[PDB]
């Protein structure tokens, strides 16, 4: 039942070290909207003119001021623990889109990953997210990803 | 259970096996850590050092 989450965590910790460094502009601890446009620009599409503050409003409120490795390890337990009860996905969805950039692209047919871990369960699962067909599924890239994830947050809402 | 289902092995041209193989590598990963706990659990008290 619940064996899925171990394997993935205990090498994930060794890909979320140089996930965090590639990442950060300055490659350091602390973490800015700044360094987000910075690897926007490394993944060279154009972010929407929100995403400074799209963290923030509904999600990012208990704790206060700039965040930091510490933050970021905070947020960083916020996916997995929780449950069908919507959760905060806010900033994570894009680090889980580069720690599955292993091509400086986009990726093809990883997707049943982080949905075999978050369930075992037939084709369903991602046929609400996506159509991969398993010949040739689609080249993704964080724009497909990203609005994807938020329009089914905001559809399940 | 993994060599028993009907489909060709070497056809692509059912691409169903691919959620049954990565079913099979959670529980090779729960047999892994299962002899990890059954090396760590089997020298609990130990009559000698030569023999054990």
């Amino acid at each position: 039942a619940a064996a899925r989450e171990r394997y993935a965590r205990k090498n994930e910790q060794n890909e979320l070290e140089r996930a965090f460094n590639t990442i950060d502009s300055k490659g350091d601890k602390k973490i800015d909207a700044e360094e987000l446009t910075e690897l926007f620009l490394r993944l060279g599409h154009k972010p929407k003119r929100g995403e400074v503050e799209d963290m923030i409003w509904e999600v990012d409120e208990d704790c206060d001021g700039c965040i930091s490795l510490l933050e970021f390890q905070t947020l960083y337990t916020r996916c997995r623990d929780d449950k069908t009860g919507y959760e905060p996905r806010g900033l994570f969805n894009v680090v889980e889109f580069v720690m599955n950039d292993k091509n400086n692209q986009g990726f093809i047919t990883l997707e049943e990953a982080m949905q075999i871990m978050y369930l075992r369960y037939g084709r369903a699962e991602l046929d609400m997210q996506l159509e991969q067909v398993f010949g040739t599924a689609d080249l993704n890239s964080g724009k497909i990803l990203t609005l994807t994830e938020f329009l089914h947050c905001l559809h399940t809402n | 259970d993994v060599k028993r289902k009907p489909y060709d092995l070497l056809d692509y041209s059912r691409n169903a096996f691919d959620t049954d193989f990565l079913e099979f590598n959670v529980q090779i990963n729960d047999l892994e850590l299962q002899l990890q706990g059954f090396v760590n659990a089997s020298f609990e008290h130990i009559t000698s050092t030569e023999h054990a």
